[PDB]
DNA sequence: TCATGATCATAGGCGGTAGCGTGCGCCAGACAGGG
DNA sequence: CCCTGTCTGGCGTCCTCTCACCCCTATGATCATGA
């Protein structure tokens, strides 16, 4: 929705989906360039919680 | 034409497709004047070994609809009879009866 | 922005028969899709019904089957909910294929 | 400079296509060269019309491939780029070539 | 007082690591070079590969954390559980020198890349950098009914105009 | 001509080297404590 | 295993009307002025 002020106070759903896609793209990049042994775990915890 | 003839041709075409690189290489070798005699002989014998249907000069152009060997035309891939039918029926683009 | 949350080539055109790139707007030219933006010039009602998917990089436990009291994953595995929460949040280890 | 070679069997259609490209050019850029008509290729064919044998019985068809040379002297940013989205009517093979 | 992997913050090592490397404190993160044409300019920066993952050596009890909280380097410990998990230092011990994966400069292009080549009017089609020769200009990698020309575009432009 | 200072424009999720929360209430059913 | 306490989930009227509110702060870059 526009609030007629040049900005979009967004709905909560786009914020949630945006958080999941941020965290998922960062997890794809961290599985790409190899995870530091006992490390590819915090990012998956963050994705599960998002 | 028969089904069998069409099949034979298809086969021949397939074989031409298959052995083109090798046969061409062999022809080149045989031609090459700057080359060993024994090598040239090996090449001509090797050409003999390859299948005969491998040659492009074996395959006859037929009508793509009827398989009729004679009366063929290249631009259309059809024999005169079917080509005329096509002109009449409108399915060949651009083609119309010509007078001058 | 292609292809974020609000898209055009995932979910459809913003305006009716109004292709993002703009190339089709005829009454006798309906059905053909766009080539530039690849947006099928149709209606904007289709942005109410097309869904997209996210490929999660690692699998993810649904919350409604984990914490609904009773836990369906809980009394499916014959396993209490505290062990499943300590496995699903990466702070323990559960055994699969324990061997001899 | 952009040479453009329009080819088609129908001459009215090719003419229409020539016009349209000219408009596309003129609005964006400047100094369109012009729609020069090259020679037409009249590829003729003779065939026997009898199924079996009547040799003097024949039909003589032809295909008239028409050529239109359109040229653009100043390629700007906007102009060349227009053409990408501006597809022409079908049955008209165009051939653009810059330089 | 040992090596521990912490989710941290970025770019300002030397101050929380002033707290740290005031001692013989140890710190490490995976590594990568970045060639990134930031704004019309190729920039080369061999920065740590990872986000906030970082190895720090310190000692838990006597120095309590909330005092040190006011600084970066603090998202939280590697846990896999409630307690701050004692991390291995696999790179330090048995994996010192690496990143032969590539210097891909994650998603930023090298020569021959297939992405957007033009914006403004002519864009609505992924034309192609058959070569990012030099970020300057050419005539596009466009393909209609003739020869496929390469870029039509000026410095900041051939990529995302 | 070069360097420094000031002003304007554009860009993200406790703010901090801790602690904030504190004035509903019932029912109910599962999870677990004690024995 | 048989209670018995704890815990955390659920739920808590309808319809209408009005009003405000819906980033500011920090950092970086560019331009102008002074030496």
């Amino acid at each position: 929705v526009p609030l007629d002020g040049g900005r979009f106070a967004t709905s909560d759903l786009n914020d949630l989906y945006r958080r999941v896609i941020n965290r998922n793209n960062r997890l794809k990049r961290l599985l790409d360039l190899a995870a530091p042994d006992i490390i590819v775990r915090n990012e998956k915890r963050m994705l599960q919680e998002a | 034409a028969k089904q069998s003839m069409k099949a034979r041709e298809v086969k021949r075409v397939a074989l031409a497709d298959k052995y083109f690189a090798k046969r061409a290489e062999l022809k080149a070798i045989i031609s090459d004047v700057n080359a060993s005699d024994e090598d040239r002989w090996n090449a001509v014998l090797k050409l003999q070994t390859l299948p005969r249907d491998s040659s492009p000069s074996r395959q006859r152009n037929r009508c793509r609809q009827t398989g009729r060997p004679h009366g063929f035309l290249r631009k259309f891939g059809l024999s005169r009879i079917k080509v005329r039918e096509a002109a009449m029926r409108g399915e060949i683009p651009g083609l119309k009866k010509a007078s001058w | 922005e292609r292809d974020g949350l609000f898209c055009a080539r995932i979910f459809g055109p913003v305006k009716d028969y109004e292709c993002l790139c703009g190339k089709y707007k005829r009454l006798k030219h309906r059905g053909v899709i766009c080539e530039k933006c690849g947006v099928e010039v149709t209606q904007t009602k289709v942005r109410r019904e097309r869904m997209g998917h996210i490929e999660l990089a690692s699998p993810t436990a649904h919350i409604w089957f984990l914490k609904s009291l009773p836990s369906r994953i809980g009394l499916l595995l014959d396993m209490p909910l505290r062990d499943i929460e300590r496995v699903l949040y990466f702070e323990s280890y559960v055994v699969i294929e324990g061997g001899m | 400079r952009i040479r453009i070679r329009l080819k088609a069997f129908d001459h009215r259609l090719i003419d229409q296509a020539t016009a349209e490209i000219v408009e596309t050019a003129k609005r964006t850029g400047a100094q369109v060269r012009g729609p020069i008509p090259l020679p037409t290729r009249k590829e003729r064919f003779t065939v026997l019309i009898s199924p079996h044998v009547n040799k003097d019985a024949r039909d003589q068809y032809e295909i008239r491939t028409h050529l239109r040379l359109v040229d653009i002297v100043e390629p700007t940013e906007k102009t060349v780029d227009a053409l990408m989205r501006l597809d022409l009517a079908a049955g008209v093979d165009v051939q653009i070539s810059l330089g | 007082q040992s090596w521990y992997l912490l989710y941290c913050k970025r770019g300002q090592l030397q101050r929380a690591q002033e707290h740290l490397e005031r001692q013989a404190v140890n710190c490490l993160a995976p590594m990568i070079t970045l060639e990134k044409i930031v704004r019309g300019k190729r920039t080369a920066v061999s920065e740590p590969l990872f986000p906030n993952y970082l190895f720090v050596e310190f000692d838990p009890e006597v120095i309590h954390t909330t005092t040190i909280n006011a600084t970066r380097g603090v998202s939280h410990f590697v846990r896999f559980g409630a307690s701050p998990a004692i991390v291995p230092s696999a790179v330090i011990h048995q994996l010192s020198v690496y990143k032969p994966k590539d210097i891909v400069d994650p998603a930023t292009p090298y020569p021959g890349d297939k992405v957007i080549i033009t914006e403004g009017a002519f864009e609505g089609f992924q034309a192609i950098f058959t070569e990012p020769d030099g970020e300057a200009r050419s005539m596009l990698l466009l393909n209609l009914i003739n020869k496929e020309i390469k870029h039509s575009v000026k410095n900041t432009e051939f990529r995302k105009l």
